[PDB]
């Protein structure tokens, strides 16, 4: 049976509660499961505001070393990113929200935070990171989640990302190899210095069975939306500027060949295909259609 | 149409067979088929090539490039009074008469693009037919005429996803 | 349609002649009924065909198959028809011009419907895309009527086929596409496992 | 609820409501007409979990009323639904309804 997971054993998590192997490990928590319904109201609140980021709170429960989290819902507040710890104006609509929800059928509790990221990777910035250490502080289990919405459309794929801070003391291990993302030199700087005071943690995604059932009997009649999708006129304030960020790189990178952090080249030709890539991705759906809907003749 | 094929097969003969001077024959084509595929440049330096002996035997090789002459200098009607000049039959004769069409259609394909308005008698000069076939020529096509001022007015005339994953791989390596 | 085919085909079989003769001008002439693929199909109205009542019966067959430039060749042999059955008529004949071209330029529907101006076939139009039989809309400065969906007057029996043909293009189209695909994905995979498989030995030569 | 969902979603308007089980039916009805005192035009989705249907067995419905034999009384219209389009969304439809779960290990990106 599938549904393993839907289920919600609450006296389990109030043992592990007081067992705490968080205290024991600094980096306890590596893997983080996400249902069906999180990610998709996730990605529908980031791209909802969608030029600006705008966060929520997520609901879920422990199990090993995976943090679970099982459903989500937005808190309207403002400033993400430029204030450190923007939940606390809606610090009414996290409890309150949560009360009315475990009256309904919610009873699951308080397992994190989400904020997008449009146009520019998934990651912690140092406004982030001062929230989430701080969250990781009082509030313990608190994951804090990221997704690029603007990115996930032209990229094509899910774009999102699930990481936890480390203490201010003890310093990491040192295996980490990190992917690589496109940076915007506006933001670089911010990123590059509180980018290794934490750690990822390993993102998998799960459904249930009537949620497997349900998108198979859906996707019936949802294979017209995939051939009349065109991910061109709708991201389009994210190639257009991502221009602006790879002239920048150039930019910089000859004159570093001049006179006067390493090979910023290297950096700026990975840009230039990951930006075109998608660019010529977009054009390869195009012509399906073209191919398809207009040449049959009368 | 299959002057293209042939042309190349003289201008081998040039190097191919002699220890230097081609035949003369030879001479009157390869000049000739130039001028059908307007390469003037080609046309001036193979006459300059030719040795006096048989430029002054075969005069008829003369002929040919008074023609060149009026193609240099764009004398459009003295185009077409060299061409009805010089008949040498077999060898020549037939792509003489394929160089007066090449030469029609493009002043044609250049007086629709280059006039908006254009005097008849010049119009005619300059496409080689007299008046009347020429304010005839035009009227077939659609194209606006004007009597009293004799000015003709013309109008003016996997495949794809293959190549498309190549660049995707290219530049993803 | 739906309705006033259960109703008017509840009184095509128990009719007679010249009860079908009056028939023939109810159904023709009610808004909501543009298919004809019944009525004309029916036993009872097979007898009239090259009978006393053959007037009528022809006229079946031109709102069921025709265009209104074949009504006005056949003005005597059809019985006289009023303007709401014209412009029915007026309808369908675009319907049937609309499959087949579907960018139609204005002139085009003067001289296929006989009509005096832009003004009326407009109006037409209207009525057409009102009574839910086309959607689409209208370019003025350009004279033009794009047609963004058009209802099938006919069934066509005789030209099945030529409604056969243009889905086996289609699905011929279907494969032409899918197999592309898996061609081309199949190679952009060989062109990664290409370069990693050379960069393997680029970077093997440096333990020499 | 109205409050909290008025704050996070500011532009969203009520629609109407939802439930599972089979057609419709009274025990709905009687539903309905709570719904009916909140707004003047509230949508019905019914949703069958464990449908014997091979199509989906989400339908909608609405309030429409006629005289049932000198009887005014209310009666459920049905309606279709065309799926939504935004893109952010299709992805999070494409991801879950069809998972990497170890199935790409050069990257290949085509
Ligand atoms: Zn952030």
């Amino acid at each position: 049976s599938i549904d393993e997971i839907y289920k919600y054993d609450k006296k389990q998590q109030q043992e592990i509660l007081a067992a705490k192997p968080w205290t024991k490990d600094h980096h306890y928590f590596k893997y983080c499961k996400i249902s069906a319904l999180a990610l998709l109201k996730m990605v529908m609140h980031a791209r909802s505001g969608g030029n600006l980021e705008v966060m929520g709170l997520m609901l879920g429960k422990v199990d090993g070393e995976t943090m679970i989290i099982m459903d989500s819902f937005a808190l309207p507040v403002e400033g993400t990113e430029t204030r450190v710890n923007a939940q606390a104006a809606a610090y009414e609509y996290m409890a309150a929200y949560i009360e009315n929800a475990k009256q309904v059928g919610r009873l699951e509790n308080a397992i994190g935070w989400y904020h997008s990221h449009p146009g520019y990777g998934c990651w912690l910035s140092g406004i982030d990171v001062s929230t989430q250490m701080l969250n990781q502080q009082f509030q313990e289990p608190f994951v804090a989640v990221v997704i690029d919405p603007t990115r996930t459309i032209s990229a094509g794929k899910v774009n999102l990302g699930a990481f936890r801070t480390y203490p201010k003391g003890y310093k990491p291990p040192d295996e980490g190899p990190s992917e690589y993302q496109t940076i915007p030199l506006n933001k670089i700087e911010d990123f590059g210095v509180h980018c290794k005071q934490y750690y990822a943690l390993e993102v998998s995604y799960f459904k249930s069975s009537l949620d497997r059932k349900l998108l198979e009997l859906l996707w019936n009649k949802y294979w017209v939306n995939t051939l009349s999708s065109s991910s061109l006129l709708t991201n389009a304030d994210y190639t257009t500027g991502q221009v602006f960020d790879l002239s920048e790189k150039l930019e910089q990178s000859e004159a570093q060949l001049g006179r006067g952090s390493e090979d910023k080249l290297a950096k700026a030709t990975r840009d230039s295909c990951k930006t075109t890539i998608e660019a010529i991705h977009g054009l390869m759906s195009q012509v399906i259609k073209d191919k398809l809907f207009n040449q049959i003749n009368i | 149409f299959s002057f293209k094929k042939l042309l190349d097969q003289c201008e081998n003969q040039e190097l191919e067979a002699p220890g230097g001077i081609a035949t003369p024959p030879v001479y009157g084509q390869l000049l000739a088929l130039y001028l059908l595929h307007n390469d003037m440049n080609n046309a001036r330096y193979l006459w300059k090539r030719i040795p006096p002996a048989i430029k002054s035997a075969n005069s008829e090789l003369g002929g040919i490039w008074s023609v060149g002459q009026r193609i240099w200098q764009r004398d459009f009607p003295g185009i077409y009074t060299t061409i009805n000049a010089h008949q040498w039959s077999e060898t020549v004769q037939p792509i003489m008469e394929a160089l007066r069409d090449a030469t029609r259609r493009r002043a044609f394909a250049l007086v629709s693009q280059a006039y908006t308005s254009i005097i008849a008698d010049d119009f005619a000069a300059f496409v080689g037919l007299p008046v009347e076939e020429a304010v005839k020529g035009i009227l077939e096509q659609g194209w606006q005429a004007d009597s009293t001022t004799r000015m003709v007015l013309p109008r003016k005339p996997e495949q794809q996803l293959a190549r498309l994953t190549d660049y995707v791989a290219f530049l993803e390596n | 349609t739906g309705q006033n085919q259960e109703q008017f085909l509840l009184l095509a079989k128990s009719a007679k002649g010249a009860a079908l003769a009056t028939l023939i001008h109810q159904v023709l002439e009610a808004p909501g009924v543009y298919v004809f693929g019944e009525l004309l199909d029916m036993p009872n109205v097979r007898e009239l065909a090259e009978s006393d009542f053959a007037s009528t019966f022809r006229l079946l067959t031109v709102f069921a198959y025709g265009t209104y430039a074949d009504y006005l060749a056949e003005a005597r042999n059809l019985p006289p028809l009023t303007e709401a059955q014209k412009n029915k008529l007026r309808h369908l004949s675009v319907v049937t011009l609309a499959a087949k071209v579907k960018c139609i330029p204005y002139a085009v529907l003067l001289e296929a419907l006989a009509l005096r101006n832009v003004r009326q076939l407009e109006d037409l139009v209207i009525e057409a895309v009102y009574a839910d039989v086309l959607r689409g809309s209208l370019d003025q400065r350009n004279q033009r009527l794009e047609v963004d969906y058009s209802i099938g007057r006919d069934i066509q029996r005789q030209d099945l086929s030529a409604i056969a043909r243009t889905l086996q293009e289609w699905c011929v189209g279907c494969e032409v596409v899918l197999s592309g695909i898996e061609e081309q994905v199949s190679r952009a995979n060989q062109h990664k496992e290409q370069q990693l498989g050379l960069k393997q030995q680029i970077e093997s030569e440096v333990a020499n | 609820k109205e409050e909290q969902f008025k704050q996070v979603f500011k532009e969203l308007e009520f629609l109407g409501w939802y439930t599972t089980g089979g057609p419709p039916d009274p025990s709905d009805i009687h539903v309905h007409k709570q719904v009916c005192e909140i707004i003047e035009s509230p949508l019905f989705l019914k949703l069958n979990p464990m449908t014997k249907h091979t199509d989906l067995p989400v339908s909608v419905f609405e309030s429409v009323i006629d005289i049932i034999n000198g009887e005014a009384t209310m009666l459920f219209a049905e309606l279709t639904y065309t799926l939504a389009t935004e893109e952010a969304e299709r992805i999070g439809v494409d991801h879950v309804a069809r998972m990497t779960a170890t199935g790409s290990g050069e990257n290949s990106t085509v």
